[PDB]
């Protein structure tokens, strides 16, 4: 099972530097070029650069936009990829992906990124890392709609789950909105009225940047 | 190398055919390998990009017949024989002949039958009030098309300040939208009034859908 996992993301101050890592497993690391790809919120994918496999001498190439600013390296003993980011600006606020690139020297070779990490959001702002508050949404027939209103968190993102991911059906999560330097989103789930409150309904709001999880049990008025 | 995609976005109904363009400033034909180094990726909302076509026309393990990649040189195309609910995504082309360059993307949306929203209203929570905050939330669920309007009325009077609006991505199963409208007051503004009304206006009707509650309940 091929795995690509990004880390190091979060809030970083303008002018500063950040190092990202990309743990891997499930394939012969040194057989593959590895690439980094970034994506500003609501924008297109942008290739940043790659590092080549062993056979090619692990040489690096970068895109015009990031030359002299971003740097790629690899720990071949631990199968970890790295992205060194210097002198960050707001324009660098994006989700950063690591992707397995080609292996032209051994085994199957084709031109494509077969596997990607889940990506890590980097946001460059002088502001303050503040975990969100999670408020319940409950009514004042056969179905009932509930949810959690998530306000005052920074930076992005937050993810919301229900019943620790067991309740996946009828979930709607609106996009975030930014106001007065803070984010908020609300997530709702519709269930059969025979399910609640007779049974338990909980949302799990996760805010990576503060390494925080809030659980909120949805109770009747 | 410069990659240019087209159209930036389009909407078709389930079952319809679609064509997306991708153009590069230089040929992507590699004379040594004799293959075109262009790939198509699919990125669904909140998800990582996934490979569909590589070498211009070769479909990746798992991808259905419905997707076909054509073209050679500097002019390429992604075709979806018949679009389905799963296809909601931005589609990116990527040259890999000289390093790698992504196109700007094509967002694929689905046209579908108009549907009216189910509208709910939510009074503030005690724990938020406890902290001196009062968020009232009107939820509009599973409607189409996307444009929709909510008017807030407090004690019969229209309120416009302190209102935030947010949509979901088009749903991957029924292709609908939902949106929340939130009015945010201080615990003190809120306890100064009783009737809280949100009216939802949509093309599915002349008459707005109205949901209300009284703070004194
Ligand atoms: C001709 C240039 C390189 O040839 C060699 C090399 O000299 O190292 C040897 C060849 O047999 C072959 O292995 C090629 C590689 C080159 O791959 C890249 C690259 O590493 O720069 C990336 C690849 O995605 C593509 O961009 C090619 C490009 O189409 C031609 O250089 O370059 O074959 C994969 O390397
Ligand atoms: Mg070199």
């Amino acid at each position: 099972e091929v795995m690509l996992v990004e880390s190091g993301g979060g809030l970083v101050q303008p002018g500063n530097s950040l190092r990202l890592s990309c743990a891997t497993s499930g394939f012969t690391f040194t057989d593959y070029y590895m690439s980094w790809v970034r994506q500003p919120p609501g924008k297109a994918l942008e290739w940043l650069g790659f590092i080549r496999n062993k056979a090619k001498g692990y040489t690096t190439e970068y895109s015009a936009s990031v030359k002299g600013r971003f740097t790629i390296s690899r720990d071949n003993s631990q199968s970890i990829l790295y992205l060194q980011m210097n002198t960050l600006r707001a324009e660098d606020s994006a989700t950063y992906y690591c992707a397995r690139d080609i292996s032209p020297s051994y085994g199957v070779y084709y031109e494509g990124f077969a596997y990607w990490g889940q990506g890590t959001l980097v946001t460059v702002s002088a502001a303050t890392t503040t975990a969100p508050s999670v408020y319940p949404l409950v009514p004042g027939g056969s179905s009932v709609t509930l949810g959690c209103l998530v306000k005052g968190y920074f930076p992005e993102p937050v993810t919301v789950k229900w019943n620790y991911g067991a309740l996946s059906s009828g979930v709607r999560t609106v996009s975030s909105v930014l106001q007065s330097g803070f984010y908020s989103l609300s997530s709702l789930v519709t269930v059969p009225s025979s399910t609640w409150p007779s049974q338990t309904v909980i949302c799990n709001v996760a805010h990576p940047a503060s390494k925080t999880e809030l659980i909120k049990r949805i109770e009747p008025r | 190398i410069v990659m240019t995609q087209s159209p930036s976005s389009l909407a078709v109904s389930a079952g319809e055919k679609v064509t997306m363009s991708c153009k590069s400033s230089q040929s992507l034909l590699n004379s040594r390998t004799r293959k075109n180094y262009l790939a198509w990726y699919q990125q669904k909302p909140g998800q990582s990009p996934k490979l569909l076509i590589y070498w211009a026309s070769t479909r990746e393990s798992g991808v259905p017949d419905r997707f076909t990649g054509s073209g050679s040189g500097t002019d390429f195309t992604l075709t979806i024989s018949s679009v389905q609910a799963e296809d909601l995504a931005v589609y990116y082309c990527k040259q890999s002949n000289n390093l790698r360059t992504f196109g700007g993307g094509t967002k694929l949306e689905i046209k579908r039958a108009d549907a009216a929203p189910t509208v709910s209203i939510f009074p503030p929570s005690s724990e938020q009030l406890t902290s001196g905050g009062a968020s009232v939330v009107c939820f509009l669920n599973n409607f189409y098309p996307k444009d929709i309007n909510v008017k807030w009325k407090i004690d019969g009077s229209e309120r416009q300040n302190g209102v935030l609006n947010s949509w979901t991505d088009q749903d991957s199963k029924d292709s609908t939208y939902s949106m929340s409208s939130t009015l945010t007051l201080t615990k003190d503004e809120y306890e100064r009034h009783n009737s809280y009304t949100c009216e939802a206006t949509h093309k599915t009707s002349t008459s707005p859908i109205v949901k209300s509650f009284n703070r004194n309940e």
